[PDB]
């Protein structure tokens, strides 16, 4: 009986609330607060809590709800996208790339590939690259300086011909 | 109005061909710089900004100026498919 | 690269239906008040319809873009452009068939 | 003539029926998404009941309830529509309602799309104007022509690059 | 100004134009002769009937007490001609003088309305529209399709000559002509990708999917929706 | 100054208190002043005394017997304007004593239980709901009573409809069947009538054809006399139409209902219907329906005459009326009170329902006080009204007048049939009974015409709810002041005469007297008259009554006037007009535009802020001068004092002007020297030109307060902040900010500048596969916060006046769920006149400022005085609004005469007196041109020639007095400010009064290059900094098809809307300087297929040779 | 043609993008090539108001 | 053909 599946005791928590709310609606005359409910619900209940068990409790809204005009506009009509890149973004998030193969293209395939294993292939490599000998190379107190052979190489060609400065904001 | 609008109408059998001609013509005319321009140094379009006459970036406006000299030729068939997609690249640098 | 000139519309053979689909939705579940992730074999299961976020999977074992199309061992979630969620068809299998209503109530009752 | 009868029900891709979060930890979704759940519990509950090999009477009632269900999804209203239990008595916008824009959507359709290089303003007469021109706010133009403008800014010394050229303007 | 009191009043303005485009038996339906002939008017003090008679036949139209007489005892009434004042029903005049007569009637009583409000618009435009109004035929002599079937007149380029001629051999097709208003003349398109739009889709698609109807995108609409 | 008052039609009474409809209804809809314990019913008391005593007690084990005791309300939680700031609905707490009675007799007193508290009306007319100001538009409907109607479903005879007004009540229609019997519509469930007539306690042989004496074809009656015997079985033999069946043992189940039991009536204790049913049918009441106390069946005084008058109507000509639903005797207004009263009736229809519930669910001994009586079903019921009711809306307050017109509104929409059924030409038509009851000339333009409507100046709503206009009774041609407020119906009983009958004191001095006789105008003799029109005014709304020379103004274009004064927006040099109608002062007072003195006294203090006054009784009361306050519509409401220190003063004298009052005088616009004439196209079609000089005088300047908000929400990605530290590239662009988020009160803001800085978590933890490589180089803190700072929307902001920083709402401000804090900012801007600004006059002239010339160019008078505004004249024959010329003339006088006038609505200045006023004005102007030593110009010679030829002036008369003629016509002689030569022919200059129409943000200047996009459909969408695109509707689509604009159309249909892929493809090309590419499929189509797809129909797109083509390139294809 | 006066009628403006669209727009939508009317044949950009009032006099 | 539709409840019972 809900568009979002919920644990069976989580239903009973709200089904205790639903029972508890009616008493405090008449016992106080007014609508009780988040502080008012915990001190009545059970020993281990918080003020901040209820707010979450109430956000959780809701319907929720139907994209097919009509909006004021009643005739044409539905609720969903006014909900924007932000997952997809926009014409401005997408183009930026491809001019940044087509400049990277025009930035570290004249770099070593380890001054670039280390950062293309650390960052150019998606996995943190915080404590994953120093252990594995990385196929053919040298490890230990030198990889924590190989990103000084690699990451700090990108600083100058960026500060001189200021290509990458503006791509921040 | 626009230059010799009437005369440029007469060049074609129908309204729309001249629109197809002009646009397509302009496409090439502002694909390969303006390197293909069958229109001489002195009969090129110009602006007035910064106090300096510099050639008009308006491709669409060039092709019209061009066709108006009859230097182009147009038809339903003139060349094959990708067989033109190489000829104009070599005669006029396709970079 | 062949251009389009006609638009056919015909009936759907379940085989054809089952052709388009990408996996039986078996569960009445949607999303999770906790993880906000879709449910396994549920209406939003990334397994069936496609990854939520671009170039990734559900569990998170295969990343980046080079491997443009590589089903995962732990989840199976194809690592290809998330947009594929707004197209990719799913289906429900039926313990008994039930007549499609247009061909039943629209008169002349096309089956009647 | 059997393909008219359904045994494999296809299911609309999820994105065009989304489950987005809006304000105050509350969500919004489609009726389609709630029309499917009610279907499944019934097909799923049938598999139990049939597996169990229960009496026919009840094996029936569930199929009645399954026809009623697939009906209300394909075309909800051709037998007295179901609604979102409490809330209100609004019928659920079914794939049928959706296509033919049943509820003021086909009237919304012809109100057209929206266009990405457009603008609007009040009109003041322009006598000095010649027949083939108009008085336009430069203010307006620089939105409208933005991307065309950013290039000329790059072509000229006005910007180093487009992001800076766009930045120059926000 | 100074008219209506309890009698038959003709339609005027936009109603009339919709009345002429979708037509539609009009308000004051005028009587018209089924046939050529000459006039004889017999009458009781209350009863009235007009007789149109060409040698063999005798046609009798019993016009109501209210009716106004547009024709003189012993005149020639070319078939289709109105015997009362008012308004012709096009279907009636279709059945009696065929296509071109209905058409130049249609076009006109239409243009009549506009020009009387001083709108000068070129006959051809109304023509074009009435033409489609007349687009469809309804098979009488079958050839390989069931009896009635209303459908587009010009699919008869090759498929009317195919009886001895082009695809060679078999039965020749005959067809009744059809007057249908702009509305109804639209729901009957080749294009299901159009016909979907117009008044209720449900039924259009049922029938389109059964037949496996291909939509040649020919009209501007189909190409736009796509 | 001198204000010469005009006209003589001596008004025996000024217009009533104007917001009457709104204030007085609510006063009696609550009753909380003189009322002691038991006092009256009409209002809320009724909603109590109806649902009480609620009873659900059986003589078996227990039950419910709950009776009404008392009600009360008091302490409004928060003071008036505090509700506005804290977004709280200004209201009061409503208590009620109840007490429960026991089956073994016991009285434990449930005292004051305020489980439900109600809103309060402001002093001026409106309400405060969730901060905002609102109005409750009173509404028109078909009255309660019995009416007789002809049948459009059978071109012939009549139908008899009994109509009450309960909130679930029954309709009783009495028609004769197509099969020659008697239909009786109780619901839609029709049945042969006769049946019930027996149950009324009346048989078929006591009064049958006796009172059916004209029943000569009474064959709806004939069928079953072998049925009419006993009412015990006749009451059973009716229950037939009831599903799905019931045993008739307790047969008096629906029978008991339609007697007295409160729900079949139109009013309690008879009345309302009985009021009309005094002369409609019989005479009196049975109780309130067909009421019977304690007898066999049920007494009837209602059903019996209902037939027997349909009889009398179907008889020759006795009684014999056929009803008019357009008639105001049959149409009532449901006021704020009633509309809300029958909303408290619907609340106690659920509170009582909850009480019965706790009898099985609840005990019978455990719940003694009230463990079942709940506020929640009353609490939501009223707020679904005041907040959500159609009939409630935003308060118009563009200016004081607009704020007063809104309380005086009438709609047919809401609960009564609306638009979808239309009933056009009917209803929407101005009815013969509207004289002095509704303005025939006030209504919205377009769709909602004749539906929404405004109450005539003198109009009044009586204790029942019928609109009354006042008439003074006249006897024997001697007119008395004894003035009566007749109804619609009372009116039809007399021969009333028009307001402008020539009089001689008391006495009529007229042969033929021009009079209405129940609508029809007839020239009559004095002896026949009985009542006379009070004022020409009483025929029109107030907005209408403010237009001088109305009589010369065609109604269409004067409607526009009535309307546009709503869009007057207080100038900061608000002027009252040069020619006035009379209602100027009286509006400003009744509106509460200005601040008046409530007793006689001496002024203590005066500053911009407040005034303290010492009244003759000893009271030193302080009046704040409500200062720079924000209206609903932005327009600044606030007072400005017109009194100095220790200035002795009378009661009702002016202390502070309105925002649009110039000494108690309604000050909506500005008076200006207008030349009317064409000017070089610059006023081509209603366009208007403007002397720069108007701007230097700050003439059409206007101060506008704009309110912004920003939220601090809790998030699933972690709380977002209102920090001054936005992460970007600037610090020199944070100056005016500093204030720990907020922008400093006082700063200039242009578009793009930041009102409130904000940082939000966005991206889903990780840095972009590209930006992870990026930010490292700079120093990858790469803070997980974003620039969601509240920015200045494009197209002007202004300078800051006030910010409001509300965190956690701990002072008593109701928070928003999952929202930490909210910042407000307020931006003010003086808005001068400008090319685009629109301009209007009360005679319906509306045009846009198409050119602001410098004064070096303007046409000037001989004394060098140039003109302010140039109004093309072609916008006038076709309109037929001559009042604008009768205004421009009188102006030309009062200008030099140094005066202003009061013409009244149909009385007022006449053509003689005005030329005569121009005669004295010709002295001031010209009769002192020679005493300065100057004769006539060499160009006046040149004109006068051409003038006398035009046949304007006398040939022969002197070049001096030729001009005087010419000036009495209104035209003077202008010199083209450019050349210095004259305008051939004279031009009528003169003063005219003009108002700057108000700015809506819908009709703000808009422009999109590109921005956001709807999630679902993926069509372009609006932000706040971003304006969406234009709807490209079907109609515009055809536009280009027609044009053979092929590509263009398609790119409006893809590239610039739904083509997800191609729009990106496009952008890039344009940036690079490449030519735009061709486009993919639009989500329009893709999503289309998928919907069909979903419905089990295979939709293939075949190529040339019928081979599927991939519209979803890759993606959707399997394997 | 537009049927617009200046008591505040608003217009909307679009930009045609593709070098073809502008081609179309100039050769077949430019307000100085569409002089006559599709309905009548008669010219539809004519002296109108002030323009006549001037010329007549 | 409309006498009753919402039988599912009644029908079963
Ligand atoms: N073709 C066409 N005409 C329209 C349209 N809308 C209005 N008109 C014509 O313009 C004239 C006046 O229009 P309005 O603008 O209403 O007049 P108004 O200034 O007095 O309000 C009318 O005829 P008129 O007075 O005879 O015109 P004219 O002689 O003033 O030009 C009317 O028929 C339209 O969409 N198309
Ligand atoms: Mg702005
Ligand atoms: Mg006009
Ligand atoms: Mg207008
Ligand atoms: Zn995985």
């Amino acid at each position: 009986a809900r568009t979002i599946r919920i644990p069976v005791h989580m239903v009973e928590t709200i089904n205790k609330l639903s029972r508890t709310a009616r008493q405090l609606q008449q016992e106080l005359g007014r609508e009780p607060t988040y502080e008012e409910i915990a001190e009545a619900m059970g020993p281990g209940w918080d003020a901040k809590r209820v707010e979450e068990t109430l956000k959780i409790a809701q319907e929720p809204v139907s994209l097919e709800t009509p909006i004021g005009d009643e005739k044409d506009s539905f609720y969903g009509d006014f909900i924007p996208d932000e997952h997809l890149p926009s014409p401005v973004d997408a183009a930026t998030q491809s001019l940044l790339s087509e400049e990277l193969e025009k930035a570290l293209s004249k770099l070593s395939e380890r001054e670039a590939m280390v950062l293309k294993l650390r960052k150019g292939l998606i996995d943190g490599r915080e404590h994953t690259l120093e252990e594995v000998g990385a196929f053919f190379g040298v490890t230990r107190e030198r990889i924590r300086q190989i990103e000084n052979k690699a990451l700090r190489k990108l600083k100058y060609h960026e500060s001189r011909t200021r290509k990458l400065r503006d791509f921040l904001d | 109005a626009e230059p010799g609008i009437d005369k440029l109408f007469g060049m074609v059998d129908s309204k729309y061909r001249l629109t197809v001609v002009v646009a397509k013509r302009a496409q090439q005319l502002l694909r390969h710089g303006f390197k293909n321009t069958v229109l001489e140094p002195e009969e090129r379009p110009k602006m007035q900004t910064l106090e300096g006459l510099f050639d008009d970036p308006n491709a669409e406006t060039w092709a019209m100026k061009e066709l108006l000299t009859g230097r182009l030729v147009f038809g339903e068939n003139l060349v094959p498919e990708d067989r033109l997609q190489k000829e104009m690249e070599r005669i006029y640098p396709g970079e | 690269k062949k251009e389009v000139r006609k638009v056919r519309i015909a009936l759907a053979s379940p085989e054809k239906i089952r052709s388009w689909s990408y996996g039986e939705v078996e569960k009445p579940e949607t999303i999770n008040y906790r993880t906000l992730k879709p449910e396994r074999d549920g209406l939003f299961d990334e397994r069936i319809f496609g990854p939520i976020k671009d170039y990734e999977c559900a569990c998170g074992k295969y990343k980046r873009q080079r491997f443009e199309g590589k089903v995962c061992e732990r989840c199976g979630v194809e690592v290809t452009k998330s947009i594929v969620r707004r197209y990719r068809m799913g289906h429900i299998e039926l313990a008994t068939p039930a007549a499609h209503i247009w061909f039943v109530k629209d008169v002349p009752s096309k089956i009647g | 003539p059997e393909w008219m009868i359904l045994e494999a029900v296809p299911v609309l891709p999820p994105d065009l029926r989304p489950m987005v979060q809006v304000d105050g930890g509350r969500f919004a979704t489609s009726d389609l998404n709630d029309l499917y759940r009610r279907l499944i519990n019934r097909n799923n509950r049938l598999k139990k009941l049939l597996a169990q090999g229960a009496p026919e009477i009840i094996i029936r009632n569930e199929k009645r309830m399954l026809q009623e269900a697939v009906d209300a999804l394909l075309d909800n209203g051709r037998r007295g529509a179901p609604v979102t239990n409490p809330g209100s008595d609004r019928p659920l916008r079914s794939l049928t309602d959706i296509l033919s824009g049943k509820q003021g959507r086909f009237r919304q359709n012809l109100l057209g799309k929206r266009v990405d290089y457009s603008g609007r303003s009040v009109i003041v007469v322009g006598p000095q104007l010649k027949l083939h021109q108009c008085g336009l706010p430069k203010r307006m133009a620089l939105e409208l022509f933005k991307p065309f403008l950013l290039k000329k800014m790059e072509e000229k010394g006005i910007a180093p690059n487009v992001k800076a050229a766009r930045r120059m303007l926000e | 100004t100074g008219g209506v009191a309890g009698a038959a009043d003709i339609t005027q303005g936009l109603p009339r134009v919709i009345e002429l485009f979708e037509a539609r038996r009009p308000k004051a339906k005028a009587v018209i002769s089924e046939i050529d002939g000459v006039v004889r008017i017999e009458e009781t003090e209350e009863k009235l009937s007009v007789f149109v008679e060409s040698e063999g036949f005798s046609k009798e139209y019993k016009l109501p007490k209210e009716a106004r007489l547009l024709v003189k005892d012993g005149d020639y009434v070319e078939a289709g001609q109105p015997l009362t004042r008012g308004a012709i029903d096009p279907h009636q005049l279709l059945e009696a003088k065929g296509p071109e007569a209905v058409e130049r009637y249609l076009v006109e009583e239409i243009q009549k309305v506009y020009r009387a409000q001083g709108v000068k618009l070129h006959d051809k435009h109304i023509e074009i529209v009435v033409r489609q109004m007349m687009k469809y035929v309804e098979v009488t002599d079958p050839g390989d399709s069931r009896l009635l079937e209303g459908q587009v007149l010009e699919k008869w380029d090759v498929e009317a000559l195919n009886e001895r001629l082009i695809a060679e051999g078999k039965t020749p097709v005959a067809w009744k002509p059809l007057l249908m208003g702009v509305t109804k003349s639209a729901l009957s398109t080749k294009s299901w990708l159009s016909a979907a739009s117009f008044q209720n889709t449900t039924h259009v698609l049922t029938e389109a999917a059964i037949a496996g109807k291909k939509d040649e995108l020919i009209g501007l609409k189909e190409n736009v929706i796509l | 100054m001198e204000i010469k008052r005009f006209g003589r039609i001596r008004e025996v009474i000024p217009l009533p208190p104007l917001t009457e409809i709104q204030v007085e209804s609510y006063r009696r809809a609550l009753q909380a002043d003189v009322p002691p314990e038991k006092r009256e019913n009409v209002g809320i008391q009724a909603a109590f005394r109806e649902t009480f005593p609620i009873e659900e007690e059986d003589k078996g084990k227990g039950g419910l017997v709950l009776d009404f005791l008392e009600y009360r309300l008091g302490e409004p939680p928060f003071p008036q304007d505090e509700c506005r700031e804290k977004d709280l609905t200004y209201q009061a707490p409503l208590y009620a004593r109840l007490q429960l009675i026991h089956k073994d007799t016991g009285l434990i007193k449930e005292d004051e239980v305020f489980l439900g508290h109600i809103p309060l009306m402001t002093e001026d007319g409106s309400f405060i709901i969730n901060g905002a100001d609102r109005v409750i538009v009173s509404q028109i409907h078909r009255s309660p009573g019995v009416y007789f109607t002809p049948d459009p479903a059978r071109p012939g005879r009549y139908i008899a409809s009994i109509i009450p007004l309960p909130k679930r009540g029954p309709w009783i229609d009495l028609e004769v069947e197509p099969n020659g019997v008697v239909s009786m519509k109780v619901n839609k469930r029709k049945f042969p009538l006769v049946l019930l007539l027996r149950v009324l306690g009346y048989d078929q042989e006591t009064l049958a054809r006796e009172l059916g004496a004209y029943g000569e074809l009474v064959q709806g009656l004939m069928d079953e006399s072998v049925f009419a015997m006993r009412p015990e079985e006749a009451l059973i033999r009716l229950f037939t139409l009831l599903r799905p069946g019931d045993p008739p043992k307790r047969d008096k189940a629906v029978a008991y209902v339609y007697g007295l039991i409160a729900d079949p009536r139109r009013y309690d204790l008879g009345e309302a219907g009985r009021y009309k049913a005094e002369e409609k049918l019989g005479i009196r009441l049975s109780g309130r329906t067909l009421a019977r106390f304690e007898d066999g069946e049920f007494k009837d005084e209602v059903f019996l005459p209902t037939l027997r008058y349909l009889f009398a109507l179907t008889a020759g000509v006795p009684g014999h009326e056929v009803d008019d639903i357009d008639h105001l005797g049959n149409r009532r207004i449901r006021t704020v009170g009633e509309l809300m009263t029958d909303q408290f009736r619907v609340g106690l229809a659920r509170l009582a329902r909850g009480v019965r519930e706790r009898m099985l669910m609840g005990s019978e001994d455990s719940l003694t006080p009230a463990k079942l009586v709940n506020s929640r079903p009353l609490e939501a019921a009223i707020r679904e009204f005041f907040s959500r009711s159609q009939l409630s809306q935003f308060k118009d307050e563009t200016n004081p007048l607009s704020s007063l017109r809104h309380k005086r509104r009438i709609s047919a929409l809401g609960p009564g049939g609306l638009t979808r059924e239309r009933a056009g030409f009917d209803v929407r038509d101005v009815h013969r009974t509207h004289y002095g009851r509704i303005c025939p000339v006030e209504t919205p333009e377009g769709a909602n015409i004749g539906l929404i409507t405004s109450l005539a100046a003198y109009a009044r709503v009586d204790e029942l709810g019928f609109i009354r206009t006042p008439y003074r009774r006249v006897v024997g041609g001697v007119v008395t002041d004894e003035v009566v407020y007749m109804t619609a119906t009372e009116e039809d009983r007399y021969t009333i005469a028009q307001a402008n009958t020539p009089l001689e004191g008391n006495r009529i001095a007229a042969e033929r007297v021009v009079a209405r006789r129940k609508g029809e105008p007839v020239i009559v003799s004095p002896e026949e008259v009985e009542f006379m029109d009070v004022s020409p005014k009483q025929v029109f709304s107030v907005n209408t009554n403010l237009i001088p020379f109305l009589e010369h103004d065609d109604a269409n274009r004067a409607l526009m006037g009535s309307n546009m004064q709503t869009q007057a927006v207080p100038l900061i040099r608000a002027q009252a007009p040069v020619v006035m109608t009379g209602l100027e002062e009286r509006v400003v007072r009744d509106s509460l535009a200005a601040l008046y003195a409530e007793e006689d006294g001496e002024v203590a203090k005066v500053d911009g802020n407040r005034i303290v006054v010492r009244y003759e009784d000893g009271r030193l009361v302080e009046y704040p001068l409500r200062r720079f306050y924000r209206s609903n519509q932005g327009t600044a409401l606030d007072q400005r004092p017109r009194v100095v220190v220790g200035q002795r003063v009378r009661k009702g004298d002016l202390l502070a002007d309105g925002p649009a009052s110039e000494n108690g005088f309604l000050a909506l616009g500005q008076n200006v020297l207008v030349a009317i004439m064409p000017f070089d196209g610059y006023n081509f079609e209603d366009a208007i030109v403007i002397s720069e000089e108007l701007l230097k005088r700050d003439f059409y300047t206007s101060i506008h307060i704009e309110r912004y908000e920003i939220e601090a929400r809790d998030t699933k990605l972690g709380p977002e902040r209102i920090t001054r530290d936005i992460p970007h590239l600037s610090e020199a662009a944070l100056r005016d900010l500093d204030e720990e988020g907020v922008v400093r009160i006082g700063a200039e803001v242009k578009p793009g500048d930041i009102l409130v800085g904000r940082t939000s978590f966005k991206g889903e933890s990780e840095p972009t596969p590209e930006e992870r490589l990026l930010r490292s180089i700079f120093g990858e803190k790469a803070r997980d916060v974003k620039d969601t700072s509240l920015r200045v929307p494009p197209g002007e902001g202004g300078i800051v006046v006030r910010t409001v920083r509300l965190r956690r709402g701990d002072p008593g401000v109701e928070l928003k769920p999952g929202v930490r804090e909210v910042v407000r900012v307020y931006v003010a801007q003086k808005r001068k006149l400008q090319v685009g600004d629109k301009l209007a006059n009360r005679h319906g002239n509306k045009g846009v400022v198409a050119k602001i010339l410098p004064v070096e160019d303007m046409p000037h008078l001989p004394d060098g005085t140039p003109v302010d505004v140039i109004l093309n004249p072609l916008g006038v024959p076709s309109r037929m609004n001559l009042g604008q010329i009768l205004e421009t003339h009188l102006g030309l006088a009062g200008y030099f005469l140094g005066q202003r006038y009061i013409s009244p609505i149909f009385d007022g200045a006449k053509e003689p007196e005005i030329k005569e006023l121009l005669a004295q004005a010709f002295e001031v102007y010209f009769g002192k041109r020679k005493g300065e030593g100057f004769g006539v110009d060499k160009r006046e010679v040149e004109v006068l020639r051409r003038a006398e030829k035009l046949g304007l002036v006398t040939p022969g008369k002197t070049p001096e007095e030729q001009l005087k003629e010419l000036f009495l016509q209104g035209k003077v002689v202008l010199y083209d400010g450019r050349t210095g030569e004259p305008i051939e022919g004279p031009i009528v200059v003169g003063q005219m009064f003009i108002m700057k129409l108000y700015h809506m943000v819908e009709d703000k200047m808009h422009a999109r290059s590109t921005g956001p996009y709807s999630l679902i459909t993926q069509q372009p969408l609006g932000g706040k900094a971003q304006f969406g695109g234009q709807r490209f509707g079907e109609m515009e689509v055809w536009a280009l098809e027609a044009y053979g604009a092929a590509h263009t159309l398609q790119e409006m249909l893809t590239l610039k809307s739904d083509d997800i892929e191609g729009r990106n493809a496009a952008y890039e090309a344009i940036i690079k300087g490449e030519d735009v590419p061709e486009p993919s499929v639009p989500e329009s189509f893709r999503v289309l297929v998928k919907e069909l797809q979903a419905l089990a129909l295979d939709v293939q797109t075949l190529d040339e040779k019928d081979n599927p083509v991939d519209i979803f390139e890759g993606l959707a294809s399997k394997r | 043609a537009f049927n617009a006066d200046f008591d505040g009628d608003q217009m909307a403006v679009h930009v045609p993008l593709s070098s073809f669209a502008q081609a179309e727009a100039r050769i077949q939508m430019l307000s100085a090539h569409n002089l006559l009317s599709p309905a009548s044949g008669e010219p539809l950009a004519k002296p109108s108001r002030d323009i006549i009032l001037g010329l007549y006099y | 053909p409309k006498i009753s539709t919402s039988d599912p409840v009644r029908q079963y019972l």
